């Protein structure tokens, strides 16, 4: 019987490897087919170790296989205790428009074969039929967004760069999601690579580039070294399309994760932001035009340029349109991935998603953003997911990261761990993180403590590293204080 | 030796653009640390000064100054991973092999990440290139168990 144990690291983490010895272990003890598959997530991650087996129903998943499980196989798979049923059957992925990450959990990553089968290289194959700026228009009329950020249109970012003149122009995909809680791209880069390598075979096509990069972080080794297989994989692919792509690994440095830092680290530098006289578009990698976007924004591309923009263009809001990943961290029962339009409550995904908190107690955060975002109350579970609304109702969401703390938090800690964090992760080039952060940092104390003369201190503090900071890590910071101080006073003494 | 297999490592990244870091990356991956000797070299291959390269060795993180240990342990300090708590966990480690937070030595050294993508499995660790996560206060005599 054919077998699909996750190759992810949500589930080597929990012992998935331990589970294939044991299943190995028993087919070698129980003559059996032992007929393993090596997909990526499905998304839940609460059972991420679920051995989902063929049926001519469909693939039928199992709970948090643990190999001590294992023998209850082989025997019955009706009366397993750990019995799902049909994986595409349940809630948490029923309710899922699930676009994007469409093929991610059900094929094997570095299968041309499946991917090819599963609509794979067809909006590349797409594309070079078509011409370098019919293609940015098609880009264009779904305006699809920036994803790892504020949000800016791709389509004039691209046309900008069209629209420079140089002998190499170039392209890169910033995969350096520090933040806590966004593991999407994880999940995309480990499970479905292809359309990452698609994706940005076509950008490069419609932008006017040869020469492409990606940069992953040094905390995400195992997706790193799928990249490297695929982008070695689809050389033939990719010759079609005269792209040569390479991947390059970070460092340990959330600042990393900003353009220009980005950009001046695979230069061979060190990664101090550059102030934005002139935008990487104009002079990026090597002075040269360059068009750097996340992940997300580059998934959608082939996808959008072959499915049609227009149908893109339905899913979302008025402003916000197309599917977006909600990722769901922490102290919550049902974690993982809901790719989903928006408008979406954060109540629903909290307390009817995903359920409610692993210790059962309830929820008195929800953290939109990384760390350089707010923590929501309960009380703001009439808000639907957008970055307008969000951004309007003192918050943010950028990657859509979402985590969870239930009563026995600490508002305090969290609050100075966040400046522990601007402090620790610092390009150190302007004096309001460098010195602003380690300040508060000790401000916090002494609030802890419980000085008057701290608070407004602070506040001002807060202020001036909004204002005056030259990147987000220092003007995003005093979000999570602000909120909460303002939002959970009866911590703060 | 050392001088050979450093040649060879800048060969082997030759022409490339911005080629500082992977070569510092193999550098390390050879080693275990960015030795003094070895920032001269690269910059004579590059084009580069002394002062450059030991800057950008000193503004990465992942570049080690001084070696490690035997065996490592990275455990994220983050957001998610402290919900579900990593406190505890920390704690029972750091009293297990008797070393702090950032302290290393010649058979251990525990360090922290700040993420590592397992946000749902909250408590994660990374235990010499092996991923761990649902770190509850048993698996950590596991943890020990096999490390020494
Ligand atoms: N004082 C503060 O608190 C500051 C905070 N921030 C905020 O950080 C968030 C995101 O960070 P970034 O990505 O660094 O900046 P950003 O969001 O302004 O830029 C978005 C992306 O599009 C590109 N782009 C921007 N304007 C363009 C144009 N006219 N033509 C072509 N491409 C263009 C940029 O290169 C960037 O990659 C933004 O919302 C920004 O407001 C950034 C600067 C300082
Ligand atoms: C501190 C910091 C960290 C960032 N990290 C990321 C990241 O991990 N991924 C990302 O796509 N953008 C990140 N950004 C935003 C980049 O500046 C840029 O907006 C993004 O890489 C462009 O991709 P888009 O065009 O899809 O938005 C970060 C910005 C800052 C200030
Ligand atoms: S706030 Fe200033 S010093 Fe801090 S990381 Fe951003 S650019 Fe660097
Ligand atoms: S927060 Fe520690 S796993 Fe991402």
């Amino acid at each position: 019987m054919k077998i699909w144990l996750p190759c992810d690291a949500a589930a080597k983490a929990c012992g998935a490897e331990a589970v294939l010895a044991a299943l190995r272990l028993e087919a070698e003890k129980r003559g059996g087919a032992l007929d393993i598959a090596r997909n990526g997530s499905r998304g839940m991650i609460w059972l991420e170790p679920l051995l989902e087996v063929e049926t001519p129903a469909g693939r039928i998943g199992f709970g948090p296989m643990t190999p001590a499980d294992v023998p209850a196989l082989f025997d019955a798979l009706e009366s397993h205790p750990k019995a799902l049923g049909l994986v595409e059957e349940i809630p948490f992925f029923k309710r899922q428009t699930r676009l994007t990450f469409a093929r991610c959990g059900r094929i094997e990553p570095l299968s041309l074969a499946q991917f090819a089968a599963a609509e794979g290289w067809a909006g590349l194959r797409k594309a070079l039929k078509m011409t370098p700026a019919e293609v940015v228009e098609e880009v264009l009329a779904s305006g699809l967004r920036g994803r790892g950020g504020a949000g800016f249109p791709t389509g004039i970012k691209w046309r900008t760069v069209a629209a420079a003149q140089a002998d190499q122009k170039y392209i890169v995909c910033n995969v350096d999601e520090g933040d806590s809680g966004s593991f999407a791209d994880r999940m995309l880069i480990e499970g479905d690579p292809f359309c990452l390598v698609e994706g940005m075979a076509i950008a490069g096509h419609a932008v006017g580039a040869t020469r492409g990069y990606v940069y992953i972080r040094s905390e995400y080794p195992d997706a790193i070294a799928v990249m490297r297989a695929a982008i070695a994989m689809a050389k033939p692919f990719l010759a079609e399309a005269g792209f040569e792509m390479e991947v390059r690994v970070g460092a340990g440095a959330y600042v990393c994760g900003e353009e220009t830092s980005l950009l001046n680290s695979l230069e061979g530098k060190r990664g101090t932001v550059r102030a934005k006289p002139p935008l990487p578009a104009l002079k990026g990698l090597f002075g040269k035009p360059t068009v750097v976007n996340n992940l997300l924004s580059l998934a959608a591309v082939p996808w959008i340029i072959a499915h049609g923009a227009k149908a893109y263009e339905s899913f979302g809001m008025d402003r916000s349109r197309g599917t977006i990943p909600l990722q769901i961290g922490g102290n919550v029962k049902r974690g993982g991935l809901f790719e989903t339009g928006f408008g979406i409550t954060l109540g629903e995904l909290v307390e009817d998603i995903c359920g409610g908190t692993a210790s059962g107690r309830p929820v008195k955060a929800v953290q939109v953003g990384g760390p350089l975002g707010a923590y929501h109350p309960v009380s703001d579970y009439h808000l639907p997911f957008c970055y307008e609304q969000f951004a309007g109702q003192g918050g943010l969401v950028g990657h859509a990261g979402l985590v969870v703390h239930d009563d026995t938090a600490d508002m305090l800690k969290l609050a100075r761990f966040a400046m522990e964090f601007c402090a620790i992760e610092s390009c150190g080039t302007c004096t309001p993180c460098r010195i602003g952060a380690v300040r508060g940092v000790e401000v916090i104390d002494r609030i802890a403590a419980g000085d008057a003369s701290a608070m407004p201190l602070l506040d001002d503090l807060c202020q001036t590293m909004k204002l005056g900071s030259l990147c987000a890590l220092g003007g995003f910071t005093p979000y999570p204080v602000q909120s909460a101080i303002r939002h959970f006073p009866a911590d703060f003494p | 030796t050392d001088t050979a297999r450093l040649r060879a490592i800048l060969a082997a990244h030759r022409g490339r653009e911005g080629a500082l870091l992977p070569i510092l990356h193999d550098v390390q991956a050879a080693f275990g640390f960015i030795p003094e000797d070895a920032y001269a070299p690269i910059a004579a291959d590059l084009g580069l000064t002394r002062a450059e390269v030991a800057g950008v060795v000193g503004f990465y993180h992942d570049f080690r100054k001084a070696p490690a240990g035997r065996h490592v342990i990275k455990l994220c300090r983050a957001e998610a991973c402290q919900a579900m708590g990593m406190d505890a966990v920390q704690a029972r480690l750091e009293s297990a092999l008797g070393l702090r937070l950032g302290d290393s030595s010649e058979a251990v050294t525990l360090e922290a990440v700040y993420c590592l993508g397992l946000c749902a499995c909250a408590p994660a660790a990374m235990v010499d290139d092996r991923l761990v996560g649902r770190l509850d206060a048993a698996a950590v005599a596991g943890i020990v168990a096999e490390l020494g």
